[PDB]
């Protein structure tokens, strides 16, 4: 990892290997890779949270492989929930 | 006590619709709030520019550089004396009134009570943002809790100045949101009425020079077109920032564009 | 110019104004009244080539340090050279007034070498006692800003 | 006793990791050093959560046994060398204190406690007045003062650490023929180093970094420090020193520090706009704007 992660454009490579068998949508590789690495939360002088990570939209039309991109964000993530349209109440993306 | 945050229909306040067409709350609510904030942006550079400053430096590590200095100084207290302060205040004092505070509450409620006869007949609709006996007893309370802080054993007029001033920029200021152009019934006439006084005064006046609103009240209304409610005309002229400006101490106005 | 002028003078509006024209400006830079610069012809000629002289003056020059005045007339008569062929190449070859794209790559290189150059001597010279002479800033009438690298 | 910061009043973990001997001879900065740390914590046979509590509260048999522990292990990771014999002062029922955590203490009260001409005369008198929260701490009565001196003593080696490594990482470190520069401009937190005394923390750790380098070179290091409201330098000349386990045939008189010749040659020929009012002559305050061309002439000044 250290040796790899000192070559020039190391982020062109890992925004290249997004989903590689989908063909161009090269912005929103790069939107699911920042996504996926994510930023830095923060606490200032323990009295002001300030939130560190990136969400994602994809409006489009149909045909155009999005779910396909998240299936394949499902399978490289760590830790991955699933969900879909009217299978998902209120209390079932939160607590019960 | 209650602390309460939300947005009102449609995300942003919309301030082209009506205010009874924003706000979901029903008076019955809405009466046992001492204090109601409306909350606007405004899109202003130099304020955009500060805000952006003042985020960064957060961000960046030199906003606690900063903080603990003045904290150490003599501006700022830690949460916890100030935790302290309250508990020693809440349990020592309780204030109370004095004549003369009674006497300039009174008069407030009234001129407060009787504005708002005039905006519902104006606007031939009742108010959202009520105001009734609760508004006068929380302004007791603000004042009461203001000479909380200095542990006095009576409440004068010093603080019944900036309770009155903390009400206005609160409640009187979300009731009175003076919408320009509603298209209801009220004011039907105006809709036209507006563009003919409109063009009578940018004919009788050229870009220079300038008038009265003795004169412009009396002579246009020798011919019987007064209409009551040209007081705000002129406002919504200047609105433009070229038809009206008023200057000398309201009395003067002076044509200043097309 | 003329019709202009007759149209102009047939409007009873403006029927007993006076006006002549005094200049025809090629090529013009514009900032104020008292910063300009450029090429101007006092009256057109027939059959014969133009003459043209180039005027340039500029007040934004009495705020530099004695030794760099010369330098911004030098580099702006370059500048107005290189507008004036590359507005000829354009001219010639037939949203952006392309008769001015690309006129700063004639000039680019030699002026970075020069700013270089001009650094590395100021370095070498700006605690010179001797060359106290230099590098002083002026107080002219008006002059508010506190300023302190020269070059820059 | 042992070459490690503030035992006593701490962890074991903690004088492990905030020491510059320890520091220069594993490269905690980065994640090996750590790592290799942990190594060591696991080999000895300390439970990794019990050398992260209180000394007073330590486990009483290894507390016991930590000189036999030290002897066996120490030499495979180089730092057998922090064995050593001290002083220790204990009073009643009150507790131990070595002379090296006293002089911690008392340099961490000298530090911090309690148009540009006004500004630093203001930070003068402060720094005068620091000397009597010091001189209190000498007297048996005055106990708390001693504890607040700790604590600003352990925060203040924290705030060290977190510069350096930064120092550190983005190679801010210039290397010329002559000498080593080290100009610190943006960050934060350079409100500590106004104070020569935070400066000389800082530039003692970086040459202790350097000693144990397997790099071979003497040469003087620069270290400049900006002070925006003044729009002024600190800058200190450090002379380099020598391993300090290494052998005694090059002990001599050490390295003689040339910075306040080289200093005074460069003031009296040119008209720079430079302070040398300190004491110690290897301390300038110097002007923004003379800082570039004025360390030019240094290149060129010799002796260094
Ligand atoms: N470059 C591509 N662009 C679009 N679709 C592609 C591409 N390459 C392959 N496909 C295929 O096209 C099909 C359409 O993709 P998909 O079902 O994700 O579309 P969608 O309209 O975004 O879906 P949904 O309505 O479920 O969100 C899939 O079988 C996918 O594998």
């Amino acid at each position: 990892f250290r040796k790899i992660s000192r070559d020039r454009g190391i982020i062109d490579k890992i925004i290249s290997s997004m989903a590689p068998s989908i063909y161009g949508h090269r912005d929103i590789k790069t939107a699911v890779a920042c996504s996926l690495f994510g930023g830095v939360p923060k606490n200032v002088n323990g009295k002001h949270s300030i939130r560190g990570d990136i969400n994602v939209l994809l409006l489009g039309d149909p045909g155009t492989a999005k779910s396909q991109i998240l299936k394949y964000v499902e399978k490289t993530a760590h830790r991955a929930v699933f969900a879909t349209g009217q299978g998902a109440s209120a209390v079932g993306l939160t607590a019960s | 006590s209650v602390l309460a945050a939300a947005n009102p229909i449609y995300g942003r306040y919309d301030d082209l619709k009506s205010p009874g067409d924003n706000i979901d709350f029903q008076t019955t609510i809405l009466s046992r709030f001492d204090m109601i904030f409306i909350v606007k942006d405004d899109h202003n550079e130099e304020r955009d520019i500060s805000i952006a400053n003042h985020v960064i430096n957060i961000h960046t590590g030199n906003a606690n550089a900063m903080q603990n200095q003045q904290e150490e100084n003599g501006s700022e207290i830690s949460i916890e004396k100030m935790k302290r302060y309250i508990t020693y205040c809440r349990l020592k004092c309780a204030p109370r009134l004095s004549p003369q505070a009674a006497e300039k509450l009174s008069s407030n409620f009234v001129t407060i009570r009787k504005q708002l006869l005039i905006n519902e007949l104006e606007s031939t609709e009742r108010s959202s943002i009520p105001i009734t006996i609760r508004q006068l007893e929380a302004i007791i309370r603000i004042t009461e809790s203001l000479a909380k802080l200095e542990l006095s054993p009576i409440a004068q007029e010093r603080h019944v100045d900036e309770a009155i001033r903390l009400f206005q920029a609160s409640t009187m200021d979300a009731a009175s949101q003076d919408p320009i152009g509603g298209l209801n019934q009220a004011s039907g006439t105006s809709l036209s009425e507006i563009r003919r006084f409109e063009q009578e005064l940018k004919r009788r006046l050229p870009i220079g020079w300038s008038t009265s609103y003795q004169t412009l009240r009396r002579e246009f209304v020798d011919t019987h077109r007064f209409s009551q409610l040209a007081l705000d005309k002129a406002l919504y002229a200047l609105e433009k920032h070229e038809t009206i400006q008023l200057r000398h101490q309201g009395q003067n106005i002076y044509r200043s564009g097309v | 110019s003329q019709y202009m002028m007759k149209a102009v003078r047939t409007n009873p509006m403006f029927s007993y104004l006076d006006l002549n024209i005094k200049r025809y400006w090629d090529l013009l830079i514009w900032m104020d009244k008292f910063n300009f610069s450029g090429l101007a012809c006092i009256e057109i000629e027939e059959k014969e080539n133009q003459d043209y002289t180039a005027v340039s003056q500029w007040q934004l020059k009495k705020f530099l340090s004695p030794i760099y005045q010369p330098e911004f007339e030098d580099w702006m008569m370059i500048i107005l050279d290189s507008m004036l062929k590359t507005k000829q190449s354009y001219l010639k070859l037939n949203s952006v007034e392309n008769s001015l794209n690309g006129f700063s790559h004639l000039f680019s290189k030699p002026l970075m070498k020069r700013v270089k150059k001009l650094f590395k001597n100021q370095q070498e010279f700006i605690l010179d006692p001797q060359y106290e002479a230099d590098y002083v800033i002026p107080v002219l009438p008006g002059s508010h800003l506190n300023v302190k690298n020269p070059l820059l | 006793d042992y070459y490690l910061f503030l035992l006593r009043h701490s962890s074991l973990y903690d004088s492990f990791y905030y020491s510059n001997y320890v520091n220069a001879k594993l490269s905690l900065w980065n994640e090996n050093g750590k790592k290799r740390l942990h190594k060591m914590f696991a080999r000895m046979g300390i439970p990794l959560s019990t050398a992260q509590e209180t000394w007073l509260y330590m486990d009483h048999s290894i507390k016991r046994e930590l000189g036999i522990i030290f002897d066996k292990n120490l030499d495979r990771y180089g730092l057998q060398d922090i064995i050593r014999d001290g002083f220790v002062r204990t009073l009643g029922y009150r507790g131990s204190i070595s002379a090296s955590e006293f002089v911690e203490a008392l340099t961490a009260l000298l530090e911090v406690g309690n148009n540009s001409a006004q500004k630093l005369t203001n930070l003068r008198k402060r720094w005068v007045s620091n000397f009597w929260l010091s001189w209190d701490a000498l007297d048996d009565r005055k106990v708390e003062l001693l504890n607040r001196g700790i604590q600003l003593a352990q925060d203040l080696q924290r705030a060290i650490f977190n510069t350096g490594v930064a120092i550190l990482e983005k190679k801010l470190i210039k290397h010329l023929r002559i000498y080593r520069l080290c100009v610190l401009q943006d960050g934060p937190d350079l409100d500590l180093y106004r104070n020569p005394l935070t400066l000389l923390r800082l530039g003692n750790w970086l040459i202790e970094c350097c000693a144990e380098s397997e790099d071979k070179q003497l040469l003087p290091m620069v270290l400049a420090s900006i002070d925006e409201n003044t729009d002024t330098y600190l800058v200190a000349g450090l002379t380099p020193r020598y391993p300090r386990g290494l052998d005694t045939i090059h002990t001599k008189k050490p390295i003689l520090n040339n910075f306040s010749m080289a200093f005074q040659q460069i003031t009296a020929e040119t008209d720079a706009k430079v302070r040398i009012d300190n004491f110690e002559s290897s301390i300038i305050e110097i002007r923004r704007e003379d800082l570039s061309p004025f360390l030019e002439k240094l290149t060129l000044s010799g002796l260094l």
